[PDB]
């Protein structure tokens, strides 16, 4: 009992519709409507869009599934989230974005700035801004 | 990383601890520091930590310091309920037999009217009393709060007593400074209670509102002797005390 969804580099994924269902985005998609076209995924990301669907088509911590599931690298995840977003999927967003704010655990206002490769924005500002809250932290 | 959504870096934000996130997230760049400091972050952290219901119906004049009151709002007093025998009290007097331990509801004594405690502390025939001291700030409360908003400290204690024989209870709870030093005191009159009594658990309790700036420290003791002289454990009866910080500030410095 199934759909075919299509991403946006043409290759076409088919799913059952209970698993499908879990994405708002194209619940609402197929209220209105032969596979449903995604052009906002790349084929990889929808397969572990539907791979992450499938592990919990019937439902603090995170699960060691979907640990391992997000051993992935750093623009996967980011890509994963965006997909997330798209398809607001709302328990792959909270998963993926968790993990992200893992990976900012433990790390320094440059050391976070490093591994995540933003550019400094402030100017010695950066006082004004560890201080006003590190003054009880 | 900034390549996402301002909402959907905000939710990355809502799963990192506090104290990370303001003193090594904020100092990350602008366009970190803007997003942190927004009321929002903070709502809705309160909203998935649960100390917020959508229904929430009270204003707060701060929303970083009302989560961080609702996080650490616990029981500051250790092995309350005597399931871990005496272990982190401090045993100011220990007289005639010891401090002891009890099931409840003891000989001639009456159940705990919550079916949560188990067992009690017990005193004998002379002044029998233990204590905690409460270093706050190594619980977290910042200085600042305690001194600029003043978050009403709330202490309870319970004590029974046997039927069959009569004693005294005496409670003290102080907040003290830096120095150790008393700036406020709950010292209520002590209690005794003569022989062929109901054996009813009485709960104390005593709120701390707008006391003085400069509490470092909450000391808690309580104790007890009979008043017949008797072998045993027929002193007061104690347990299930609390010392609780709540949110309700006294002092919103905006
Ligand atoms: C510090 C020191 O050494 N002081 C001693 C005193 O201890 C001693 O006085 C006696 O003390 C004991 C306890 O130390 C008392 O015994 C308790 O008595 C009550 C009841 O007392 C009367 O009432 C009953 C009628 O309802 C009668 O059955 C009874 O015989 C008495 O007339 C009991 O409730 C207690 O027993 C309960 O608890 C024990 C555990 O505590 C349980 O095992 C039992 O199941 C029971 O529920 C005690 O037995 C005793 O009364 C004291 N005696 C007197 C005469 O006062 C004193 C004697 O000189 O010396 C002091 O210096």
């Amino acid at each position: 009992p199934s759909i075919k969804l299509q991403s946006s580099d043409g290759e076409i994924f088919e799913v059952d519709v209970e698993i499908a269902k879990q994405s708002v985005t194209i619940k609402t998609m197929l209220e209105d409507l032969d596979p449903v076209p995604l052009p906002n995924v790349n084929a990889a990301i929808l397969k572990k869009v539907i791979q992450w669907c499938t592990h919990h088509k019937d439902d603090d911590d995170i699960p060691v599934w979907d640990q391992e599931f997000l051993k992935v690298d750093q623009g996967t995840l980011f890509e994963l989230i965006l997909a997330a977003n798209y398809l607001d999927i709302k328990g792959l967003l909270d998963v993926t974005c968790k993990t992200v704010a893992n990976m900012i655990k433990g790390k320094t206002p440059e050391e976070i700035r490093k591994t995540f490769n933003i550019k400094n924005d402030f100017t010695e500002e950066e006082e004004a801004q560890v201080r006003k809250e590190n003054q009880w932290c | 990383i900034n390549q996402l959504p301002e909402n959907i870096l905000l939710e990355v934000f809502m799963h990192v601890p506090a104290r990370q996130l303001l003193r090594n997230c904020r100092p990350v760049c602008c366009l970190w520091r803007d997003l942190i400091d927004l009321v929002s972050l903070w709502k809705r952290k309160c909203l998935r930590e649960g100390y917020v219901t959508e229904d929430w119906d009270q204003p707060v004049s701060d929303w970083k310091v009302f989560y961080f009151l609702c996080s650490l709002r616990r029981n500051l007093l250790r092995n309350p309920c005597a399931e871990e025998d005496m272990k982190s009290w401090k045993i100011d007097s220990n007289g005639g037999d010891q401090w002891k331990v009890e099931s409840l509801p003891g000989a001639h004594g009456t159940g705990f009217p919550d079916s949560k405690v188990k067992k009690y502390f017990v005193t004998s025939y002379d002044m029998c009393l233990k204590s905690q001291i409460i270093d706050l700030k190594a619980e977290g409360y910042w200085e600042e709060l305690l001194d600029k908003f003043r978050p009403d400290i709330v202490v309870k204690d319970w004590f029974a007593p046997r039927a069959d024989c009569g004693c005294t209870y005496q409670i003290r709870v102080q907040l003290a400074s830096a120095d150790y030093l008393v700036l406020a005191s709950f010292e209520p009159p002590p209690v005794t209670i003569h022989q062929w009594n109901d054996a009813k658990w009485t709960e104390v309790s005593h709120t701390f509102s707008d006391y003085p700036p400069g509490v470092r420290h909450i000391f808690f003791q309580h104790g007890g002797k009979d008043t017949q002289f008797w072998a045993g454990w027929y002193g007061p009866r104690v347990t299930n005390s609390s010392v609780v910080i709540s949110h309700r500030v006294t002092r919103n410095p905006p």
